[PDB]
């Protein structure tokens, strides 16, 4: 199928507590592979997956160089943002950036991303045509204006549709054994009496990769949608993911319910019944 | 700016069976700002040498971290995760329910 | 591969 590469950054100003902390991370699909931490001692982009550990010293030099430049850039954008919002130079703020690309199952560009959030809400983002910007507010309109006069977007297009896809393609090869795997969910059901007349059925999905999954409960074939408790898909810590879905059921009606598991590692969706 | 409260999940990497080594996981997600303290407790005492993931964030820019430690479930020991975020007027403690 | 990002708000 398709694949993605994502870089995520966070810069957190620390007034009355230091100088702005910058953390960047790289993902391919749902597998992290580099980090950078401005407070860590190394001051180096480091490997986080086994399959990236096979790049030359000059990859690491170069990737360290770029991330460090980004950290100085968002350091200064933090200052500019304080201005644009007329905010005190004494409070802590958050500049978050994401960028990267998707590719289709043959390797071709699908989509490029470049976007910014300030204090957790949208700031400015590159629209899909890689040609225009979507600004969240008046403050981000100053930026949109600056960046259109300057043709910032056209100049990102070399990276988005070239470097980004090419690196993604090179990662999917050197990481084939781990990044083109599809690990289907190990499923089971639990069942706990809650009262004289009520029971919890919980549908478990374990050990799957990639993270995307869907679990829905039916009652006699009808989607049960509000009696259902659903957890955020979580990481096991070994590179796979977990999730569960639970319904509270009247005692003795357990057979009436079924749980349905769709994951791209499953030929046919699984239906589970206590 | 709006802050968001963390969603806290505590769990083992594999189904618990007393005796065999495992990992204890505390997953905080969907929170903002990123400043957060997260601690794992064995019988109310803070486990030293806990590892955590590199700070990342979701589509909606909310943050998530995984905190974890090697451990071995025993029939008498209790486990919890203690999350300390600006949006919690007191630290939240979620006990380890071997089935969530 | 990271980007070379220098554009200011």
């Amino acid at each position: 199928g398709s694949h993605s590469m994502r870089y995520f950054s966070t810069s957190v100003s620390r007034p009355g507590r230091g100088e702005p902390r910058f953390i960047a991370v790289g993902y391919v699909d749902d597998t992290q592979f580099v980090r950078f931490d401005s407070d860590a001692a190394s001051q180096r982009m480091e490997p986080r997956a086994p399959w990236i550990e096979q790049e030359g010293p000059e990859y690491w030099d170069e990737e360290t160089g770029k991330v460090k430049a980004h950290s100085q850039t968002d350091r200064e954008n933090l200052r500019i943002a304080l201005r644009y919002y007329n905010q005190s130079e004494a409070g802590s703020h958050t500049l978050q950036m994401m960028f990267g690309c998707d590719v289709g199952s043959d390797g071709r560009f699908l989509r490029g991303y470049h976007q910014y959030a300030y204090d957790g809400k949208d700031y400015i983002a590159l629209k899909e045509d890689l040609r225009s910007w979507t600004a969240a507010d008046m403050a981000a309109q100053i930026t949109k204006r600056k960046w259109e006069a300057a043709h910032v977007a056209e100049q990102q297009r070399a990276y988005l549709e070239g470097t980004c896809v090419d690196g993604l393609r090179r990662y999917l090869e050197n990481g084939k054994e781990t990044l083109q795997r599809t690990d289907p969910p190990k499923t089971h059901m639990t069942h706990h009496p809650i009262s004289d007349h009520e029971a919890t059925l919980r549908c478990w999905a374990l050990g799957f990769y990639p993270a995307e999954i869907t679990l829905t409960w039916q009652r006699d074939g009808e989607d049960q949608t509000q009696d259902t408790e659903l957890v955020e898909t979580r990481p096991a810590g070994d590179g796979t993911f977990q999730k569960w879905a639970a319904v509270v059921v009247p005692s003795g009606e357990e057979q009436r319910y079924t749980c349905h598991v769709q994951h791209e590692g499953l030929p046919k969706p699984l239906t589970l019944r206590w | 700016m709006i802050q968001r409260t963390p969603k806290i999940q505590v769990y083992s990497r594999h189904p618990a069976e007393n005796g065999k080594s495992n990992f204890l996981n505390c997953y905080v997600s969907g929170f903002h700002p990123s400043d957060i303290e997260v601690d794992l407790l064995k019988n109310g005492e803070r486990i030293e040498k806990v590892e955590h993931s590199d700070l990342s964030f979701s589509k909606d820019w909310s943050f998530y971290l995984l905190y974890y430690t090697e451990f071995t479930p025993t029939e008498k020991d209790e486990y919890a995760c203690r999350v300390n975020h600006v949006t919690l007027s007191q630290p939240k403690i979620v006990k380890w329910d071997r089935d969530m | 591969n990271y980007d070379y990002w220098y554009r200011l708000f």
